[PDB]
């Protein structure tokens, strides 16, 4: 189970708490820094319940305009786009 | 000995700090041993906290006896205590 | 033995609490959100749905929160559903003259559950009476303390 | 025998401890009552 | 319009003690019957001595006054108001640590309350 909805989710699916499995800040901090770049996010903060396990409780609260799943979707996509831009540029640098 | 009449009861009308503890203890015990619950569950699984939900509404049987050192004793329904 | 509380925070917590609480602090939206969530972690505790924050103390030329706003925020997050916010004034451990001659910090003062002035220290939170946490214990029930 | 209260008993499952369990903590020597208290259980993975 | 201050002020002193960040300043002005001492972010909104001011404290920050005016905006609750020695009042507004103390003659300063502030500073 990669990413799961925790039972603290809002009825409106506006405040859901993604629990990413087998992961740490390596993806977390990048994810949040990307997400905070979304105007439709009212809240974005990650933590770790305990390092011994590899679980990262994630948090998304947003305006009632759009729910959290689409938010996380687009945030991931934008991050991937960042990866591609970085890769393209660097690769172009050397021959 | 004697049972103190309900009319004249000098024991504190307050649920003592110890009385809540023992009461919830046995109510958990009953409920865990397949006793009828007088409060709707909310998906609750721990047989014990269920008794918390029961006390929070004071919908609970099992009156208590307060023994005076003389030899008398009061019989306080849980609904009657504060 | 006496009413003095003994459980509470220790060297590292009192230290960085002193540092952060000092009015010279500032936070962008990123830091404020990350820190507030980091302290809350409600899921591991449960019982809570969504996180509420406060407006930034300053807005222009840029939004910035202060640590004192942060303490107020967390204090708000645990405010019992219907229990009036906390109002209190009590001396800090660090004497006021350390910050400045006639320094205003001196003693923590804050009403309705919002940190107004003064910096927290061992006397505010920790094995100390009539700090912040002791009044918490008295008012919002022990479990919230 | 003819002592039928056993019809009302249940099967008792001995179960492990979990995240809601109350287990006593203590320390020797235990002078005053806050030297022995009750704690909630949370099971951590990894460490021993 | 729920404006509670409009007086123009001029800086009298700045410090800048133990803090690289926000510095207290006293900019008492008017006809010396309006004495102002607060803290200001001397890194993002720097100020110097004898700097002219445009200070206003509204109740709700809902106006184009926001966009046009108020080059520097704070927020906080006023926790203390007193009248001492005279029919002259002194107000202590916290802005989450960042304090402010103003002394006015019970007027130009009479509408004040014990609510938040939304301080507005334009040079």
């Amino acid at each position: 189970e990669k990413i799961i909805i925790l039972p603290g989710h809002s009825a409106d699916l506006t405040s859901v708490t993604f629990q990413i499995q087998k992961e740490d800040h390596t993806l977390g901090n990048s994810l949040r820094y990307v997400i905070m770049k979304n105007p439709e996010v009212e809240f974005c903060g990650y933590s770790i319940p305990h390092p011994s396990e590899a679980k990262m409780n994630f948090r998304i609260q947003t305006a009632p305009s759009t729910t959290a799943v689409d938010v996380l979707r687009k945030g991931l996509d934008d991050l991937i786009d960042l990866c591609d831009a970085v890769t393209e540029k660097f690769t172009e640098q050397l021959p | 000995g004697k049972a103190v009449a309900k009319e004249d009861r000098t024991t504190t009308p307050y649920m003592t700090k110890y009385e809540r503890a023992r009461i919830l203890g046995t109510r958990a015990l009953q409920i865990s041993m397949n006793a009828p619950v007088l409060v709707d569950l909310e998906g609750e699984t721990d047989p014990l906290q269920i008794a918390m939900k029961e006390l929070a509404q004071k919908k609970i049987p099992l009156l208590v006896r307060r023994y005076l050192p003389d030899g008398s004793y009061e019989d306080w329904s849980v609904a009657e205590l504060i | 033995t006496s009413g003095d509380p003994l459980r509470g925070l220790i060297q590292d917590h009192v230290v960085m609490g002193v540092w952060l609480t000092c009015k010279d602090t500032f936070y962008t939206r990123d830091e404020y959100q990350q820190l507030l969530f980091q302290a809350l972690k409600p899921d591991e505790t449960g019982m809570y749905g969504r996180i509420k924050t406060l407006p930034p103390a300053i807005q222009r030329p840029g939004i910035y929160w202060t640590g004192k706003q942060i303490i107020s925020s967390v204090l708000l997050n645990l405010k019992p559903s219907d229990r009036p916010g906390l109002n209190l004034k009590s001396k800090a451990k660090v004497p006021g003259k350390y910050w400045s001659p006639d320094s205003e910090e001196g003693s923590v003062l804050f009403d309705d559950g919002e940190l107004l002035c003064g910096i927290l220290d061992k006397s505010s939170f920790g094995a100390s009476a009539f700090g912040l946490v002791h009044s918490v214990h008295e008012l919002y029930g022990p479990d919230i303390a | 025998y003819s002592y039928s209260r056993l019809i009302n008993t249940n099967k008792k499952v001995y179960r492990h401890v979990r995240n809601g369990d109350m287990l006593i903590l203590n320390r020797q020597p235990t002078l005053h009552k806050p030297s022995m208290m009750a704690h909630k259980a949370r099971i951590l993975p990894g460490e021993k | 319009e729920s404006v509670l201050l409009d007086e123009i002020f001029t800086v009298t002193s700045v410090d800048k003690q133990k803090y690289q960040r926000v510095s207290r300043i006293t900019a008492v002005s008017g006809q010396n019957d309006m004495n102002l001492t607060l803290d200001i972010n001397s890194q993002i909104y720097p100020l110097e001595k004898d700097a002219t001011f445009s200070l206003q404290i509204t109740s709700n920050l809902n106006s184009p006054d926001l966009k046009e005016a108020a080059d520097y905006i704070m927020y906080g609750k006023v926790y203390r108001v007193e009248e001492a020695k005279d029919e002259k009042v002194s107000v202590y507004v916290s802005f989450g640590g960042l304090l402010m103390a103003i002394e006015g003659s019970h007027r130009k300063l009479y509408r004040l309350s014990l609510d938040h502030v939304y301080l507005l500073l334009r040079r």
